[PDB]
RNA sequence: UGAGUAGCGAAAGACGGGUGAGAAUCCCGUCCACCGAUUGACUAAGGUUUCCAGAGGAAGGCUCGUCCGCUCUGGGUUAGUCGGGUCCUAAGCUGAGGCCGACAGGCGUAGGCGAUGGAUAACAGGUUGAUAUUCCUGUACCACCUAUAAUCGUAUCG
RNA sequence: GAGCUGUAAGUAAGCUUUGAUCCAGAGAUUUCCGAAUGGGGAAACCCAGCAUGAGUUAUGUCAUGUUAUCGAUAUGUGAAUACAUAGCAUAUCAGAAGGCACACCCGGAGAACUGAAACAUCUUAGUACCCGGAGGAAGAGAAAGAAAAUUCGAUUCCCUUAGUAGCGGCGAGCGAAACGGGAAGAGCCCAAACCAACGUUGGGGUUGUAGGACACUCUAGUUACAAAGGACGACAUUAGACGAAUCAUCUGGAAAGAUGAAUCAAAGAAGGUAAUAAUCCUGUAGUCGAAAAUGUUGUCUCUCUUGAGUGGAUCCUGAGUACGACGGAGCACGUGAAAUUCCGUCGGAAUCUGGGAGGACCAUCUCCUAAGGCUAAAUACUCUCUAGUGACCGAUAGUGAACCAGUACCGUGAGGGAAAGGUGAAAAGCACCCCGGAAGGGGAGUGAAAUAGAACCUGAAACCGUGUGCU
């Protein structure tokens, strides 16, 4: 599936609780973005997350 | 018990010859038609073939 | 090579057709190529022409124990020049 | 042990005190033949064209651990033992040293 | 037990002569009757030795049985051309690299697989208890290989 | 150490004291299908490319090598972008795959019937099922800990604490930990400051009773972590060899029983033998024995390798990390006053006068140094191998299966599934005669017994019959 490059990034598993307190699966992806950083070889474009964008990284 | 390999590698691949083609061919054919008496040579020479063989792949 | 398993006599394809054609029987993995050769080989003969069948398993000892019989392959050569291929 | 052989004393059975030689023996069974006991009446081959006469006797087959060993300077039933003088093992008597 | 009770599954049979311990039921002969755009003759699927000969009558056959698609012991399927492969492709299936997705996996390009279709050289007779475009006779065709000639050579193969 | 060619008897032809058949070790051979891997496919089949070779005047046909995909490291590596990262080409490497014990162990994902005498929070339950990766064990593990005594000093497992503290439509129900008593018990390597070399190799250096860099004189291999290759003796496993001691008389088909006298014992476990055996036969106690292969354990060799006090004028000690808000999950603990640990989104620190914990939070006072990585033992389990035990079953029982069973059989299929042990000590399995086409009987024989005759030990009831005493 989906995951992050830099780091390891990926989806999880928990419940969404109403008001009566009603359990239901869900997912918490993350914030997966597409852009081209450079490679050893030919830049590619590869899944990235937001958090490893930050900081100061090549485009 | 019997042991018909001490001769050498270039008398033995000529045994191999004799001992199938011209030997434990003509027994099977005498064996159908109802001509073999003493059935108890087959056996012989079947093991007699395969000592042969042995040896051969053992001196590599 | 050693092709040829064993001569078959029965009631037809021996003393009926028989002075000129020769029925055998052979491994069930040969073609009649090489059963042409290998009659050649060992008889000194010519052949004309070799027919070839295939047999499918027979029951047999219908009761306690239900078994089949081995196929078989059974060629049956013609030739030209020679004979006795058999006694 | 008893091979082919021997000379056994019958100790028993209805047959019991006799003495014989033994000419066969069954080893799978533990099984022996001896010459004169257990005579059995076989009315042999029916459709067989023997051709047949009527009925005929043979010894039956007698278990090894009814007949026992002789002794060459006593003449008595023992047991048997190996001394080992020889370089092949040798089975001496038991009341006795001497060889069996 | 019901009880020696229901039933014995569409339909024309008669007689003479044989076989044999035993025959309305098996064999041979004659007469009579039924079907005949079919109860006849070839074939695909499917079944898988039920096919043939000499023996057998315990069980099976809705009766009988000397008979059998049953039992026992030996036998019987022959192809360069007929159908399928060494030829081509429909639907569909599968798919290197790829795209997607908690896993398992899903989808899909090139390329493959796949006839119920397209292409492709053989027809008359004889013969056995069981096989025939296959075996044997008579006359043919087709792909390829080698050895000799007309004639070469800008021929010739794509 | 004398017979033997399995179950399984037959009829045949042969092998063996010149050492057969057999029982253990190490080798050779090992068709086809199957991850199946040259291509294809309805598994056990079909059709091919290259390299020599066998056969032919020649084509056809055979034999033995070799040719999947992905990954990794070398070399030709000359694209749309001129120079160059993609595509392609071939050559290398016990590289990967697919199975089994549906037992045990970690992780991803994740129900319902049921209980609450209805039912939604809760419970059943992080259970069943499915998926991935392992191992002989796994996981955990060297204090940013437990505590409050003048303290203890890595983790795991077993008793107790205790059905206590606590949680909970405070309903049903769920449920600890520390202390103490035991089994077992070695702890070490990296980042950085720094020092010679070309973001890189090597040295150096690993902590809280504060350690190192820097400064001043100076002095044991633990190959199971701790760096990792090899020749190196004693047991042990896999075939076996010896091994004490009884004779007679009655009943019987047969003695081991009964009645008499005797004899062994580090041996009176057990089974067989025509009936119930310490002394008849395999054995038992106790001694001995290994070519060859594999184990467990050592003594040397080989390979590594200088130990500690004093030292803060100046440097180093793990960053989008710790932590916060928001939405969830996990700790016995249901968001509650919830500390202590995780995940997604977004903000976001400090640098020994530092930072964290002690159940909101602040102050003081104690204990400890997070954000890198390894680690044996006590623990869980059994498709198996070997040696034994039972107040466990004895053929409707015990495994579905004592039997040629996951087999007859039944379903398109996944799948479901039975019935059937016993002649006798020994075949010694009824020669011959009589009726009959056979089958089956009547005698004669075998045997201790044939109403023990292979539909074969004993042979109950239902039920079907043949005679007769009363009515």
């Amino acid at each position: 599936g989906k995951q992050c490059f830099v780091t390891g990034r990926k989806a999880s598993t928990g419940n969404r609780r109403s008001h009566a307190l009603n359990s239901t699966k869900r997912r918490w992806n993350a914030n997966l973005q597409k852009v081209r950083i450079l490679v050893d070889g030919k830049p590619k474009k590869v899944w990235v997350s937001a958090r490893a964008l930050k900081s100061g990284k090549v485009t | 018990k019997a042991k018909e390999i001490r001769n050498l590698t270039t008398s033995e691949i000529e045994e191999q010859i004799k001992s199938s083609k011209e030997e434990l061919f003509n027994l099977r054919f005498q064996l159908a038609t109802g001509q073999l008496e003493e059935t108890a040579r087959i056996r012989t020479v079947r093991k007699t073939i395969a000592r042969l063989k042995t040896v051969a792949r053992e001196r590599e | 090579r050693d092709i040829l398993k064993r001569p078959v006599i029965t009631e037809k394809s021996s003393e009926a057709m028989a002075e000129d054609k020769y029925t055998f029987d052979v491994d069930t993995r040969v073609n009649k190529t090489q059963v042409k050769m290998a009659v050649e080989e060992i008889f000194n003969v010519k052949v004309a022409s070799v027919n070839i069948m295939n047999y499918k398993p027979k029951k047999k000892r219908m009761g306690r124990y239900q078994g089949y019989t081995n196929k078989r392959r059974k060629a049956i050569v013609t030739l030209k020049e020679g004979s006795d291929d058999l006694f | 042990h008893i091979k082919k052989g021997d000379n056994v004393k019958v100790i028993a059975g209805k047959d019991k005190g006799k003495e014989g030689k033994v000419i066969a023996t069954l080893p799978k069974k533990d099984r022996v033949v001896v010459e004169g006991v257990n005579i059995m009446k076989k009315h042999q081959k029916p459709t067989q064209l023997n051709p047949e006469s009527g009925i005929l006797e043979t010894e039956a087959a007698i278990h090894v651990s009814n007949v026992q060993l002789l002794d060459p300077k006593t003449n008595e039933p023992t047991r048997v033992g190996y001394k080992f003088v020889d370089g092949k093992k040798v089975r001496i008597a038991k009341k006795s040293g001497e060889e069996i």
